């Protein structure tokens, strides 16, 4: 068999795209709604906002994390 | 009136509180609806 570990690079970092782009994806458009509701309150939901983005980023940047490890 | 009571007892502190419900300080214009009657003939009340 050929190297498996291109594969699993691959997977790795499709399924980090996948979860964490529709969680960004929700996040935004509940942010986005909330902000067209009530707009005086914006920036304290707007920093929610990022702390949720970087949960996500941080897991998908864990994919990647692992990715490298597997790259190499 | 109930209505208006329950619906103001709901919502708190809202953007500018709401456009005809908002406390709008530094107060400058004051538009007035007086009523009177339209003949005479009633007393004092016209004068009042």
């Amino acid at each position: 068999m050929e190297g498996l570990n291109l594969v699993a690079t691959a997977l790795a970092v499709g399924l980090g795209a996948i979860g964490p782009g529709v969680g960004i994806g929700i996040i935004v458009s509940g942010a986005v709604q909330a902000i067209g509701r009530n707009p005086e309150i914006e920036n304290r939901v707007v920093t929610y906002m990022f702390i949720g983005i970087a949960f996500t980023e941080a897991l998908a940047i864990f994919g990647l994390v692992i990715a490298f490890l597997i790259g190499f | 009136r109930e209505v208006m009571a329950n619906l103001t007892a709901r919502v708190v502190g809202a953007a500018r509180r709401g456009t005809l419900l908002e406390k709008r300080e530094t107060v400058k214009s004051v538009a007035l609806l007086v009523v009177t009657p339209d003949r005479g003939l009633c007393g004092s009340l016209v004068a009042n």
